C-alpha cells in the first residue's frame, strides 16, 4: 500500500513496488522471479504515465509534435480547402496556434491576409491601386484616388511566373481575400 | 459523438475477468480465484496500478482540453487569481538621494490577517515625496478584495518613510472557476464578429463613444458627401456626440483608431460629424382640467424631450407632425387642437441622409373649459 | 458564513470559510443568549440561575450539555462544573469539531482588536 | 422579550432593542456592528410607524395633505364633472 508518488517517480515500478515484503525470508521481493515477470508490465505502465504527462503539451500547437497537427486541425476549424497535408510543419503551427485569436476572428481584414502569407513564406506586398504613389508620384500634378473594392498581390522576381508561390498566393488569395473585391497577382516592380 | 469514460466501473470485477481468463487460457486448468492463489496478488496489484493510470488519464485528458483552451483558444483556466492593489508609500523628507523600497515589501491590515507583497522595487527619485507600486496579496481568495485605505500597516520599519497605504481597492481577488464559467468564456472567443452591415457598424461606433450618443453608417458615401456620385468600398459614419452635439474631432480620432482594425480588406471607412435640424415647436392645446397648468407643460416637456431623445431618432428621416402630435397627446390630459413644427404644420423633410432632428424651443397655449389661458416659451437647449 | 460575533473587520462583516470557527461562533451565541431573549425563539437559549445556594449545582451543568447537544449537532460537548471561594461557578465546556480530526487554530484570535 | 411601548415609542428601535442583552461581555447589544446593521430596519419601521400614525388624519379633508384630496373625491362622491382637478386645493378641502 505505497503511496502513488513513490511507486510511479521514485521507483518506477507501480506494480512491482506494491508487492508484498514485510515478511523478509519468504516474500515476493525475497525472490527475483517476481522482478522479473513484473518488469515488462511496469515498463508498458511508466511508458503511458510518461505519455499522459507530455499529454498537455501536444495540445499546444508551438510545442507540440508533428504527429498531432492534423489532429489539432479540426480543432481549429481547418479543413479540405483551407487545411493541406502539402503545408510545412512550422507553416501548420504558425496557422494553428493564431486561428481563433487572429485568423477567424479577422479574416478578411489585410492583416489575416498577410499573416497567412508569411506563414507559408511568401514575400509580397498588398497594393491598393490608386493614383498617386508616395515613391514616384509628384505633389504639382498628381491627384489623389483610390480603387474602392481592388487590390494586388505583388511578389518578388524570385518567384517564377505562375510557379508554386503564385499559385499558391491565388489559392490564398481565394480563400482570405473578400469574395466581392477584385484582386489580381502581379510582379512586384520594384 | 458521446464522450468516452476513461475509468473503469468497476475494478474488482476487473480482477475477477483476469482470473476468469487464467481459467480461460489454460482450459480450465487454472481454477484458484481466491487471495491465496498465486495469479491473484498478481492480478490485483495490477488492476490497482491500472486504476492509478487511468485516473492519471481522465486528469491528463481535461489537462489536455484545459491547455487547448489557454494557447489555441486564449482563455486561461482562473484557479485562483491573487489580489492585487496599488500602494503609495509616503515619505517623511526630500531625500537627496533615491529611496529604494526593496521587492516583497510586506504590508497588512489592522488585523493583520491579510497581507501584501510588493511586486517589485520601488525607487522614488530625488526630491520626490511619495511614489507608487503594485502589490499582490500573499494568497488567491475574495477575502483580500478590500476597500482602499484598509493594508497601511507594515511591521519593519523604513528610515524617512511616513506612511504606507493602498489608493486603490485591492480587486481581482478569485478562489477559482466553475467549469460552466470557462465554458461560456470559451464560447465567447469563437462568437467575435467584425462589423459587416450598417447596423453593427454603428453599434460598434456607439459602444466607444458613450451612452446617449449615436451613429448613423452610409454606404458609398464619399468625403464629398454627395449622393449621386456613389464611391465603391466605402462606408461614410456620421457621429452624434454623448451629448447630443455633433462629435469633436477627438471623437471622431478616437472612434477611427477603435474602427480601424475592423474593417476588411477593399474597404475604405470615413468618419464624418453628424448634423442637427433644430424642431421650433408652437402649441395650442384644450385642457380638460383634470391637471393644474404646470402639471400639463411639465408632463408634455418631458414626454417631448423623451420623444426627441437622439437614440429614438432614425437620422435622416422626416418628422411626422402626426408622430408629435401623437406624442404629445399620451400625456392624456389634453386635447390637440394646432401644432406648428418650425413655422408649418407639415411634415419636415430633413436635408440630407445624415441630419437628426433636435428640438429647441416649445411654446405652450393651454385652455381649459373654462377659458383661461396659460402661456409659456420653454428653450430647451443646452 | 458570517460567524456569531458581528464585528466590522476590513470595513465589512467578518466572513469566514471555515466551518471550525464558524461552530465556535455557533457555540458563543447559544452561550449568550439566554432562554427569553429571543421574540422569535422564547425557548432558545440555556437556563441561568444565579442567586441560589451551591445544591443542586450540576442539574444545570446537565441541561447545558443538553442543549448544546440538541443544538449543535456537528460538534461533541462534554460540561463541567467546578465550585470556586466567593460565588463563583466555574463551567468549562469541552468541545470538538467532529468535521476536522486535529485542534484547528485560528488566525483572528492573535489578531489584536 | 420586551414590550412594544418601550421599543417603538421610547428606543425608537424596535429590532435593535430586542436583541439579547444578557450576557454582558458577549451579547448582540456588546458589539456594535449590531447596531450598525440593524439602523436603517429601525429607521424605515419608525418611518412607517409615523406614516400610519398619521393615516388617520389624512381622511380628515380639513387637516389631511393635497396629495390625499384627489384621493379623498371618489370617497365622498366626486367623480363626474362635480369634481376637477384643477380646483383650488382649498375649495377641494370645503367641498
Amino acid at each position: 500500500s505505497k503511496d502513488a508518488f513513490t511507486a510511479w517517480n521514485v521507483d518506477r515500478r507501480p506494480i512491482y513496488s506494491r508487492m508484498p515484503k514485510e515478511q523478509v525470508g519468504t516474500s515476493y521481493h525475497d525472490y527475483i522471479a517476481t522482478d522479473w515477470l513484473t518488469a515488462y508490465w511496469d515498463k508498458i505502465f511508466i511508458e503511458c504515465y510518461d505519455k499522459l504527462e507530455d499529454l498537455p503539451r501536444q495540445f499546444d500547437p508551438l510545442q507540440c509534435d508533428e504527429e498531432y497537427l492534423d489532429f489539432l486541425a479540426p480543432l481549429c476549424g481547418w479543413t479540405a480547402p483551407y487545411w493541406s497535408g502539402d503545408y510545412p510543419p512550422e507553416s501548420k503551427r504558425v496557422l494553428l496556434a493564431n486561428s481563433y485569436s487572429l485568423i477567424w476572428r479577422d479574416k478578411g481584414s489585410l492583416t489575416v491576409l498577410s499573416f497567412v502569407l508569411n506563414a507559408l513564406f511568401i514575400n509580397h506586398r498588398i497594393f491598393v491601386p490608386g493614383s498617386f504613389i508616395l515613391g514616384q508620384s509628384q505633389v504639382s500634378e498628381d491627384t489623389l484616388g483610390a480603387a474602392g473594392w481592388e487590390f494586388e498581390i505583388l511578389l518578388p522576381r524570385d518567384y517564377a511566373e505562375n510557379g508554386y508561390e503564385f499559385r499558391l498566393t491565388l489559392k490564398i488569395a481565394s480563400l482570405f481575400s473578400p469574395l466581392w473585391c477584385k484582386y489580381r497577382v502581379r510582379y512586384d516592380n520594384l | 459523438l458521446n464522450a468516452p469514460q476513461l475509468v473503469v466501473d468497476d475494478y474488482e470485477q476487473l480482477i475477477i475477468d483476469s482470473l476468469v481468463h487464467t481459467n480461460v487460457v489454460s482450459n480450465g486448468e487454472f481454477t484458484d480465484l481466491d487471495a491465496s492463489g498465486f495469479m491473484r496478488p498478481f492480478a490485483g496489484t495490477m488492476a490497482y496500478a491500472g486504476s492509478e493510470l487511468l485516473y492519471k488519464a481522465n486528469l491528463a485528458s481535461i489537462a489536455a482540453a484545459k491547455s487547448f483552451f489557454k494557447n489555441v483558444l486564449g482563455v486561461p483556466e482562473d484557479t485562483g487569481t491573487k489580489a492585487t492593489t496599488t500602494l503609495q508609500f509616503g515619505l517623511s523628507a526630500s531625500l537627496s538621494t533615491d529611496f529604494i523600497v526593496p521587492i516583497n515589501f510586506q504590508v497588512s491590515d489592522l488585523s493583520g490577517t491579510l497581507r501584501f507583497y510588493t511586486i517589485g522595487n520601488l525607487v522614488i527619485p530625488a526630491g520626490a515625496t511619495f511614489g507608487t507600486i503594485e502589490a499582490i496579496a500573499e494568497d488567491i481568495g475574495e477575502k483580500y478584495n478590500v476597500s482602499a485605505n484598509f493594508i497601511d500597516q507594515y511591521s519593519t520599519p523604513l528610515t524617512y518613510l511616513q506612511y504606507v497605504t493602498n489608493i486603490r481597492p485591492a480587486t481581482n481577488g478569485r478562489s477559482g472557476e466553475t467549469i460552466d464559467n470557462l465554458i461560456e468564456r470559451c464560447a465567447q472567443i469563437i462568437r467575435i464578429r467584425n462589423p459587416v452591415s450598417a447596423l453593427d457598424f454603428e453599434q460598434l461606433a456607439e459602444l466607444t463613444m458613450g451612452e446617449g450618443s449615436r451613429c448613423k453608417a452610409i454606404g458609398l458615401l464619399g468625403i464629398n458627401k454627395i449622393v449621386t456620385d456613389p464611391q465603391p468600398g466605402v462606408v461614410h459614419l456620421f457621429l452624434l456626440d454623448v451629448n447630443g452635439n455633433p462629435a469633436d474631432p477627438v471623437t471622431i480620432s478616437t472612434v477611427g483608431a477603435t474602427l480601424q482594425p475592423r474593417i476588411m480588406l477593399g474597404t475604405r471607412l470615413l468618419i464624418s460629424p453628424m448634423e442637427v435640424l433644430n424642431i421650433e415647436l408652437e402649441l395650442i392645446a384644450l385642457s380638460d382640467s383634470s391637471k393644474t397648468f404646470q402639471q400639463l407643460a411639465d408632463d408634455i416637456l418631458e414626454a417631448l424631450k423623451v420623444f426627441f431623445n437622439p437614440a429614438n431618432l432614425t437620422p435622416g428621416e422626416p418628422v411626422l407632425i402626426e408622430e408629435v402630435k401623437f406624442a404629445i397627446r399620451s400625456v392624456g390630459g389634453l386635447s390637440i387642437s394646432y401644432l406648428q413644427m418650425n413655422d408649418n404644420a407639415i411634415n419636415i423633410p430633413m436635408p440630407n441622409q445624415w441630419t437628426i432632428p433636435r428640438f429647441s424651443y416649445i411654446g405652450f397655449e393651454l385652455t381649459d373649459s373654462e377659458g383661461t389661458v396659460y402661456r409659456d416659451n420653454v428653450v430647451t437647449v443646452t | 458564513m458570517y460567524v456569531y460575533p458581528p464585528r466590522i473587520i476590513n470595513g465589512t462583516l467578518y466572513k469566514s470559510t471555515d466551518l471550525a470557527e464558524y461552530t465556535r461562533g455557533k457555540i458563543l451565541q447559544t452561550l449568550s443568549i439566554v432562554r427569553g431573549e429571543l421574540v422569535a425563539d422564547p425557548f432558545f437559549g440555556v437556563p441561568l440561575r444565579l442567586f441560589s445556594n451551591i445544591n443542586d449545582y450540576q442539574s444545570d451543568v446537565s441541561k447545558i450539555q443538553i442543549i448544546l447537544e440538541e443544538e449543535i449537532t456537528e460538534a461533541q460537548f462534554i460540561v463541567t462544573g467546578d465550585l470556586k471561594n466567593n460565588g463563583i461557578v466555574s463551567l468549562t465546556v469541552y468541545w470538538a469539531y467532529l468535521g476536522t480530526e486535529n485542534i484547528e487554530n485560528f488566525e483572528i484570535d492573535t489578531s489584536n482588536i
